């Protein structure tokens, strides 16, 4: 927590780098939180960020109107 | 007669920078004769940290159920028209690559050893895009995003149903549509204003974060309190002191740092207790004001409530509280019931209105005079009951149909 | 009339979620995991308790007995009156953990005492307070330290695109419905409610008349059925 490794899987955060964990492009559901918009979850050991929800654009107009 | 579109701005705390204490390095430093005399203390300092991260779960926690209120996120349309209605003041500007809004960004600007600063699970960005969704879901599907899926709605549409929540009939809005929203652009220019020229509206947040830098530097400070001893230097002791009694006063510096750290953290769960008592009642806003229409007097801002804009604040929320404010009364004279071929009529929604010659109905919360008939108006019991009824006849729709 | 008109099928929607979240609530220990986590502050304040009798406290033994026996009284009512206050400090610092957290069980059983005066006894209009969606009811049952609510949700589902307008101009009349709204879909316009779909012919009795169609933005032309014209043709 705030120690930068360089003077002691690398992956530099905010908070702190993670040693151990590899860091995936593509976000799915936090397990483990960490902080700093970094997490890690075991699925080996990757770190991903948040997956806040899935993108639904609502189509809008004026004069459309949607009756369940 | 007339109506007046006000924004009023509630700030409500969310949380605080999360500290981590520890207690080996803060009370007795790097000696290691110390570390081993504070090892039949107790365990002390593990319960500080159990307490400690306890807190900042406690806060996560509180973070994530006041702002992750939905599962969904919800991006704006490309076309930003609403009617006439101007939203870019509390829309994120795609030029700022902080994607936050210009409210936003002028609230962030307002807004300025053993203790490590652990930073929040939920920073600016993503607490930000969570404030740009839900204000999407709030403008395109109305309150049916918090009901479950997204219904879409037209602006117009979702305006004339929460004044129609609150008793007042859509034919007002479509007459003056322009007039509300001209009067909704002038408010939120005026309230962006104030909030840019009004230093203490921020008072809760800074007050919030002066208190735990003051906290911190107290703490800070409690490190050079000699408490009784020679020196408040623990090697100078060691290295200037005979053994035999240089443990007793390493024994009462340590308990003196020791009873400093609890006071600490019982300032630390006290303002805890507090910042979630506030979070529960942000979290109860967000849940009534924002996703929905709430009736409650007073609870989302003065007077009648029509909705609320989420804002990301540091620590904190901050509603955009526009509601409905009624404006130049006028005198009127009124009348319990109708006395007609002796029966008492009586209006169904709204009360009998007279300018001092004729008489009409018309609406408790806005001056719409129409003509009295049979079918606005019910028939229950006679005349003689009841007190001070007036005289006057009832209109019949129907019979002008046979009268031909 | 919805309801009566597919009661059967309500009736078994309630009973097959009864059955899964009965199903679901055995599967997954996170909905108790506040009362275990209570129940675990419990017991870690008692294993702290337990614990600080084995403090020494920066004396020799941790045993007030074995220092009144082992060392000159003189300097042992020195000694035993630091273990005291040591012991005292260990007490407070308890003391005060126990008076936080009864502040905090005190809210949290406010809020259930609030929870079950809304949307218990009655039936409270507020959204998402005590569940998600439009709630209909709760059903409470009794926990150790605790206590859970079946909470009873109306969820809509299955929409469908249609187009709306803001009134109708008929006869130089502008007519807005009083609870429902105008949908249509693609030739004919019809009223209905804003939570279900149940269409109805445009008539007078659902509908009001305030001021003509020129002040409004957006109208369409549609005619308004009246059944007083079929009732006085005969
Ligand atoms: C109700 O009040 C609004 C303003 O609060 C009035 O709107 C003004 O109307 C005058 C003339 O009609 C214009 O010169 C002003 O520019 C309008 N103000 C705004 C902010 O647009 C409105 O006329 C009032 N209505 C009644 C019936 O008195
Ligand atoms: C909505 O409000 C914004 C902000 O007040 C308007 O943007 C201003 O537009 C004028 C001229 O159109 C410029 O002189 C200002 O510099 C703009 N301000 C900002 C902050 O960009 C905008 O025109 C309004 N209307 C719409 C439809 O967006
Ligand atoms: C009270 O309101 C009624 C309705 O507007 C007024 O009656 C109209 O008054 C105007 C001008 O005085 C006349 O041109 C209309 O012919 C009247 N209508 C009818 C149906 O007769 C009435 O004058 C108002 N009373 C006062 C004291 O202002
Ligand atoms: C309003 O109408 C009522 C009923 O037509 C009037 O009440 C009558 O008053 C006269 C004398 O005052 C009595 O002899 C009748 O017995 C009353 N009838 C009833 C049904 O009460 C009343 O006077 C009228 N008010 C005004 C101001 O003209
Ligand atoms: C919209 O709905 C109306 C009524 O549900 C439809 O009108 C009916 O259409 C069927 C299909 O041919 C006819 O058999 C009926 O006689 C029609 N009823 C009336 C009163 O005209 C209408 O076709 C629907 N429109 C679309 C585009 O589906
Ligand atoms: C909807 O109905 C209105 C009134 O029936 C129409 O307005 C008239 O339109 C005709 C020709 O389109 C004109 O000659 C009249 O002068 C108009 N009257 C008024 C009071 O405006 C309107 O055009 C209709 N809309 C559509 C799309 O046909
Ligand atoms: C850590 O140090 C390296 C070089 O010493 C630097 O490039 C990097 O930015 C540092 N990390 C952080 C988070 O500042
Ligand atoms: C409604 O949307 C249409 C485009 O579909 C546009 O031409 C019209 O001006 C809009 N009306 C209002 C009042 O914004
Ligand atoms: C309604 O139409 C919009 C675009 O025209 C579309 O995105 C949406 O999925 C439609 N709704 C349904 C229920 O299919």
């Amino acid at each position: 927590q705030g120690v930068n490794c360089t003077e002691v899987n690398v992956f530099q955060t905010r908070a702190g780098c993670l040693i151990g964990a590899e860091y995936v492009n593509n976000s799915y559901e936090c397990d483990i939180p960490i902080g700093a918009g970094i997490c890690a979850s075991y699925q080996s050991i990757i770190a991903y960020t948040m997956s806040l929800g899935a993108e639904n654009s609502v189509a809008y107009s004026n004069n459309s109107i949607a009756i369940p | 007669t007339n109506f007046t579109i006000s924004v009023t701005t509630e700030i409500l705390p969310v949380s605080m920078t999360k500290t981590s204490v520890d207690c080996t390095m803060y009370i007795c430093g790097d000696s290691t004769e110390c570390s081993n005399l504070l090892l039949q203390y107790g365990s002390f300092c593990t319960q500080l940290k159990r307490a400690l991260t306890g807190i900042a779960v406690e806060q996560d926690k509180n973070t994530q159920e006041v702002f992750a209120q939905v599962k969904q996120i919800y991006k704006t349309p490309p076309i930003k028209y609403f009617g006439g209605f101007n939203f870019s003041q509390i829309l994120p500007d795609p030029s700022k690559p902080s994607k936050r809004s210009p409210i936003e960004d002028l609230l962030f600007n307002k807004v300025t050893k053993g203790l490590t600063v652990l930073p929040p699970l939920l920073t600016d960005e993503m607490i930000a895009q969570y404030t740009s969704a839900l204000l999407a879901g709030t403008i395109t599907s109305g309150w049916t995003f918090g009901a479950g899926p997204a219904l879409q709605i037209p602006f117009p549409m979702q305006m004339a149903y929460r004044f129609n929540g609150i008793g007042v009939t859509q034919n007002v809005l479509y007459e003056n549509q322009k007039l509300i929203a001209n009067q909704f652009n002038s408010a939120i220019g005026k309230i962006q204003d104030s909030l840019s020229s009004t230093p203490s509206a921020l008072g809760k947040l800074q007050d919030v974060v002066n208190h735990n830098a003051q906290a911190l530097n107290t703490l800070v400070k409690q490190l050079s309190s000699k408490f009784g001893a020679i020196s408040s230097v623990l090697n100078d002791i060691f290295s200037r002191l005979d053994p035999p009694e240089a443990e007793v006063q390493i024994d009462r510096l340590i308990t003196g740092r020791l009873q400093s750290l609890q006071t600490y953290v019982t300032q630390q769960l006290i303002r805890a207790a507090e910042i979630r008592a506030s979070a529960n009642l942000a979290a109860t806003k967000m849940s009534e004001c924002v996703l929905g229409q709430s009736k409650r007097v007073d609870f989302c801002g003065k007077g009648y409530h029509l909705m609320s804009f989420p804002q990301s604040a540091p620590h904190g929320v901050v509603f955009l509280h526009v509601t409905y404010v009624p404006a130049q009364e006028k005198n009127f004279t009124t009348a319990p019931a109708i006395c007609h071929d002796g029966k008492a009529h009586f209006p169904r929604e709204g009360v009998f209105v007279s300018n001092g010659t004729h008489w009409f109905v018309t609406q408790r919360n806005f001056y719409e005079p129409q003509i009295i008939t049979t079918d606005n108006t019910f028939v229950s019991g006679n005349c003689d009951v009841v007190i001070g009824i007036v005289n006057n006849t009832v209109y019949d729709p129907l019979q002008p149909e046979l009268d031909s």
